[PDB]
């Protein structure tokens, strides 16, 4: 069992190539803000529900918006039949996503208020966290929420050997390391790291070179996000237009 | 093309005047939300793809009473006529008796009622509401005897079971369901 | 309590539509919303399936493993529901009903997915997941739930009881949820209608048109009359949406 | 096995035969209302605790009191010991039998207050959900809250194809069908459904059949309430002319 | 028999008036609880078979100091003498200085205190509380020092551990366990 | 807070009455109220027991089933007692001191419950459920679970084991709580006497008038002086009621 | 098996004998007051939070301290590392010895306020239960807050018919009772009793005889306990010093 | 040895006064705290080795600005100068206009905002606050519009995000995290 | 929010320094307070640790029991990771996190723990356990869990297996947590310095200065420069610390 054979992985891509990904925007009716997303066989639903009043009392910020961040598997998405809820590994991915937008979102602008993401997967392969940032983030823009700038998340694994570019099951699974990122973008370039984690066996040169490479790799899902927005965009317009029509 | 993603670069804080959608960064314009960009007089902003609304002044509310002070009228205000997504500045606004139809009533109590969904408009800031117009008014009282909701008659809402009436500001779309 | 405010006059509109016999859309008193089933949507999943209703959308996906046979019926398959409205009790009350239209019509023959006697049996499980909730989630769910078993394949190699073949399923569950406004029902009601209280009556039939569980919901009285005149209408209604199945 | 043999049931009732029913009003002393409760096997209780102010400020209600029903089975209430606390099951008959007391409490006299339902199986048998709502709407009166009328309950089952009214355990494990149903009674009459869920397979016309069957057990049982509540007023009253006395 | 089960029909609404344990539905007067059906003077009542208990002017309750605003004293009205059911109207009431001794004395520590159990009488629709007769005045307070227990000593109430006198308007029955 | 009110002044009642050294009720300070035991009140347990004390009322259910024993005691049976006081510090605490009276006094013999050794024993589950609190339900639910088991059958036969029999009880633990006020004690308080404080202490005795087990709860000290003489009362209590077994 | 042989326990200590004691006064920085304590193999930590303000406003009382108590094992120090999380064990350890406190804290002294008592040991043997009494009431004295006097606790036991003071493992295993106590000790005597609790099978002579058995071993340990604040006394007295110095 | 373990005898209740670190009971006085004992002029109290600081006239506090009504200024006071113990008497304090500076000011607005971290000194029960001199003050404050804490510049408090200037009774150790 | 005001001043004095390229103790940025390991401090567990950082005290104890190895890995030891903090997504953050270094690192070779093909299998329990927290109790802890299992004596001879032995650590993982305020990084914070937010970097490494595990938690944008630095000078003090486990 060989991961790497003649420069081409297990499913025919090369090192620095992403996954096959679809991205759209707006496709929930009761909600703010929303957006459909394939990564690879990962099939992820975010749901945004914009500045809204937050409840409990004790958890209002008196100067800015707080946001809350809930990725979760529906019982369905994995190959053994996941038990329903929380555990300790969605709490955590949780947190860093929360966190990942906590630096980008306005929040000062919205005192009291509360900027709900929902993050579903319905099928999950390896990269899922990677799948939901980019969804949450495409999300985020239908719903028109003030941010800094585009948040865009992949993955560098390692496979016998060599830096890989969004890994697959199998890769992460068997590989010697994983590694999910998340960058802040504006003009079109990335300015910082909004999320950072690693896992696995990798030298001080390999950590610097994979950030060479989900830099590479996110560029290109930015891309990606900015079409399904623009997309939203021509939509809205010619919706405006219909009614005129 | 004026597309515009939050985070694209529109300019340097000299020569554009930071408009709505815009926010500014080592004196540089960058898009904060994904729309078009628009640069009237030196004034660059972008029109969000959606919208959040900012009750303004002289826009049409909506809301529900919260407490009725002998001339102070606590109103809940929730929405923004033209727009579903809830407003950013929502909250509870204030309608003085001076402020009911420009006649002169003294109670504020029988000109509103506790728990009464309101449709008022904006004069000026920390949502001042006034209701002296037709078109503005209640929309929908609650008897006080039976909880029940009331039917219009006249200028009077007659409750339908009780047979109890009340008199106060009454919209032009009471009861419509409208707004 | 602040959302309250634009329901309420969504409410009193409900309702003046309601006095001069209509609905919000144009349908009539007894007309689905457009009904959309599309099968095999996630496909690590043994079987699944997304339905819409309107602009209501909801996923159900079946997962199937072997081990654990009743004690009471150590020779009987399982079958477990499970429903994720991303409160509690609705959610529980909506697994339920679907679960109940299953159950009560035999849909899936439990006996066959045995493997040994009290020891090893197929184990079903039901998970629905709402999408988008845009009223009457329990009708989508129940349609999708047995869209979605019906495009379920036993995963026997995956495990070592052999060649993997399609669930056996005989019935076709389906309900039909109305909501009871005074005198007065509406079938199929949209999220913009629920303002008016959460008051309903379901009914779920099978192939042959015979009631296999009635669910009435809400704080009402339900006139007896009208409860006569529903439960026509209502086999009727599952009829029609069951042959939606067909083509 | 086999469950009508010559047109009697496995106990010896008819089809249209109630078990043997009891009912008794005022049996406990801290509660504003109470009553226990007898249907066949089943033993029941329940208990009323008025008007009252709901703490948590939160669920209060300025208009209406909020109505809360907690149906709840004792671990030595069915024949394998079953773990205390609430069940999905017990959830449910909880928010169907508060519905039932939601449409005849005159919840409207006293708001931002509550009124507690609480009533406990300590045994039981097939139908314990109809007899927790007969005694709870005995001990409703007892407690004295404004109520438009009675609540009666009774569950028509289906045995040998065959429709029988109040089934017991055997014709509710073994029948094709149970249906629970709650009337409200006022003026001696059946009304309206208070309360209707069915399980099994039934035809249009057995559905008909089978409401009838029930009105008839509902008046049976109804009569054996106001019964109940008599003897309460003989004790109440009696019970004055006793410190004159 | 008078006696009635709620939801028994007692008549037209157009000969009878509702009263007490009675509602109207479909122009029909029905008993809204078990008990004596009285019929007196066009008006119909029904005595329920356990009456929930309403603090009307007029009635002696008891009441607990939940703060205290130098004249103006909120008094946590908890039960009604008569009836041991809570009662349906329980909430604060105001007990205003004016309406305390009908003698003259400025603040208000003088006479009522703080989480001091007081038994006073209801004048005022607002549970409008008054103490006048001997019967009412608080019925059992506590120190400020020792919080402890204070003990009756003729017409002051002493304690016993720290030896602080306290004065106010004793009751006649403070410290009897009973009012 | 607003239930207070009536419970303090109840309490400067309870104080006065106890200056003049007596009771509300004028009972003795060492005199329990009406004791009134029923077996067979559940039927289908195997046993069963409902006890009036004053008009406190509790009743306490016997489950019985074969299972798996502790790892620690391969040969012995398992009992488990539990309580619903419909808070839960108190629940847990009343069942602990009546599970603690049965066990230290050995008043079941957990070594003739034993099925196949090291595998299948009986466990004895005890649910006690409060059905009126008036007061010292601990002695109530002490006298309610004995008395229970005392009329508990094991259900042989339902599981294969053949031929039922009674469970052989040895022993009749008893325990009486009193409240503490200063260093005055009132044995088997009364709800309306609890008003003061709950300061209580419990001793529970076996069937040779020997201490089985101890509970002192409540934020006050206990005099030594007090203890010591409230411990023979105690003890002699028990007798008093360990003989409403006998007829 | 027998627990005494020739005068001498298992462990060689006599039948009156505490194990070995160790107790040391402000432990912890973060922590208004605290105690490190070693009854035996039992090793405890103790730690006070002052009078603080409490959060949940419903918990607040208007006259008085309250006082909230957690005894807490940590998974390592069982012989079968346990599962964190309260236990029923251990939620009945924490009320009767919050109630040994209540008992003499002087919560009158602030209204509105909490003292939190947080005990966890490290290490368990027998009678855990009493070290950190021990451990507790030093930690209050170390944080200052106001008390009528000093907690002292022990446990007797009784192993084939004989008493035996502060039991081990073994003799609470396999001896025929065993019974906690706490006292009040005021003026350099014990004055009453602040805890008491009880196990086993005893006769009345035997109790008795147990609480002198239990008084004597808890003066012993209260001297201990006094060695501990005498030394911090010291230490929060050369410190000062020491900043002039 | 002077020093005392809580429970300690000092003597009699007639002896001496109770006085800090000591109770009362059964006419004798204890310890309730450790500490030295120290008798001064008949007066007997304990010096605890871990004093619970008491907020007094004359303390310097450390608060927070929870709410701003006109002419008043509610001070959530949490720390008293000179001990790090929490203290026994915390919570909202007041500060008047007429306080704020010992010089001429309009509003409160004006000097104490919403929400600031204040050092002001106690000169009267209850938490009477006073700004008075030039040591006390506003000690960090946040951009009402951005949020940012504001700079300190010449005696105006700037924000270096969006450059918005506010003026108030600035602490001569606002920005030093020192007070 | 109370406890607010006095940490606001301390993150203004700290910020104060910092602003003068100063840490309030003097330390270098780079620098670790003085660390001190003690291992067996808890006899009754296989393996154990107290590690004091600064002021900052952890206690692990290490708990081996032979159980079920998970299906996917049967040949496979199994590890589990648990912290104690006296909120709970800090918890378990820093359990993962001191989790995720020993599994990464491979400290402990789990096939060396199958003690029956994919029946039984040595679990070993490493729980964490906060004892004064003056910052960086992630770093402290994951010192002292990797220490107490260096310490750590399979209780082989309790469990009839064979002979007690030393468990054999392969690795010793060390992460190195650093504030990060604007663009400036500070190594080992301190409650103190905390006070500036929760904004942290922190890179495990391991025997070969091989990064094993990294982590950023805190909502703020880590520079991609001043990653870097922070990179290299994480593995150096790593290689410092390990030192420490030498001597
Ligand atoms: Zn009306
Ligand atoms: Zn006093
Ligand atoms: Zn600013």
């Amino acid at each position: 069992e060989k991961l790497i054979v003649d420069g081409l992985r297990l499913d025919g891509r090369k090192f620095d190539e992403l996954r096959p990904i679809k991205i759209e925007a707006s496709v929930l009716k009761r909600a703010d803000g929303s957006c459909y997303l394939e990564m690879g066989k990962n099939k992820v639903i975010a749901a945004v529900f914009g500045p809204r009043e937050v409840h409990p009392r004790h958890l209002q910020d008196p100067s800015k918006a707080i946001i809350r961040y809930r990725y979760n598997m529906a019982p369905f998405s994995v190959e053994e039949r996941k038990r329903p809820g929380p555990d300790r590994r969605s709490i955590e991915i949780s947190k860093v996503s929360k966190e990942a937008f906590e630096a980008v979102i306005m929040k000062e602008l919205f005192p009291r208020s509360a900027i709900d993401i929902f993050v579903e997967v319905l099928q999950a392969d390896a990269g899922s966290r990677t799948a939901c940032l980019n969804a949450a983030s495409v999300a985020l823009v239908d719903a028109g929420v003030p941010m800094k700038g585009m948040i865009t998340s992949v993955a560098v694994g390692k496979a016998d050997g060599q830096l890989v570019l969004d890994p697959m099951k199998e890769e992460d699974n068997f590989g010697e390391a994983d590694m999910p990122f998340a960058f802040l973008i504006r003009n079109g370039k990335i300015e910082s790291i909004a999320l950072l984690q690693m896992d696995g066996r990798m030298t001080r040169d390999e950590v610097k070179q994979a950030i060479e490479l989900a830099k590479k790799g996110a560029l290109q899902i930015y891309e990606m996000q900015r079409e399904a927005i623009l997309r939203r965009y021509i939509e809205v317009g010619e919706e405006m237009d219909e009614i005129t029509e | 093309m004026r597309f515009v993603m939050p985070g694209d670069r529109i300019g340097s804080a000299e020569e554009y005047v930071k408009g709505e959608g815009v926010y500014e960064e080592g004196g540089e314009l960058f898009a904060a939300v994904a729309g078009k960009l628009i640069i009237k007089d030196r004034v660059a902003k972008v029109e969000s793809i959606s919208p959040i609304p900012e009750i303004v002044k002289g826009d049409v509310v909506l809301g529900r009473v919260v407490d009725l002070r002998n001339s102070i009228a606590l109103i809940e205000v929730s929405s923004k006529k033209g727009e579903n997504r809830g407003p950013s500045n929502r909250g509870i606004g204030i309608l003085h008796v001076s402020n009911v139809d420009e006649g002169y009533v003294k109670e504020i109590s029988e000109a509103v009622g506790y728990l009464d969904i309101l449709k008022a408009r904006v004069i000026g800031d920390n949502l001042r509401l006034s209701t002296k117009e037709e078109e503005m008014g209640v929309l929908r009282a609650l008897c006080s005897n039976c909880k029940t909701e009331m039917v219009r008659e006249g200028d009077i809402l007659k409750c339908p079971e009780c047979g109890r009436v009340e008199k106060r500001k009454i919209s032009t779309d009471y009861g419509k369901g409208e707004w | 309590m602040p959302e309250d405010i634009l329901v309420d006059i969504k409410r009193d509109y409900v309702l003046s539509k309601l006095r001069d016999n209509e609905r919000i859309d144009g349908r009539g008193f007894d007309e689905f919303r457009k009904v959309e089933i599309i099968p095999n949507v996630i496909e690590k999943a043994e079987g699944s399936a997304l339905v819409k209703l309107g602009d209501t959308q909801v996923v159900v996906g079946v997962k199937m493993q072997p081990g654990e046979p009743y004690p009471d019926t150590p020779d009987r398959g399982v079958i477990i529901v499970n429903a994720e409205l991303v409160p509690d009790e609705n959610s529980i009350e909506l697994a339920r009903v679907v679960d109940r239209g299953i159950r009560e019509s035999e849909a899936v023959d439990l006996s066959k997915l045995v493997i040994e006697e009290g020891e090893k049996v197929w184990i079903v499980f039901v998970d629905i997941h709402a999408l988008d909730d845009d009223g009457n989630l329990l009708d989508a769910s129940a349609l999708a739930a047995i869209a979605a078993l019906m495009n379920t394949k036993v995963p026997a190699e995956r495990f070592d009881l052999g060649e993997d073949y399609l669930l056996p399923v005989r019935d076709l569950p389906v309900s039909v949820t109305s909501l009871i406004v005074g005198n007065k029902y509406l079938v199929d009601p949209s999220r913009e209608e629920m303002s008016v209280g959460d008051t309903t009556l379901t009914i779920t039939t099978d192939k042959d048109d015979n009631v296999v569980a009635m669910q009435k919901s809400g704080g009402y009285l339900l006139d007896e009359k009208l409860f006569d005149e529903l439960l026509d209408v209502s086999i009727n209604c599952a009829r029609k949406l069951r042959e939606k199945f067909k083509e």
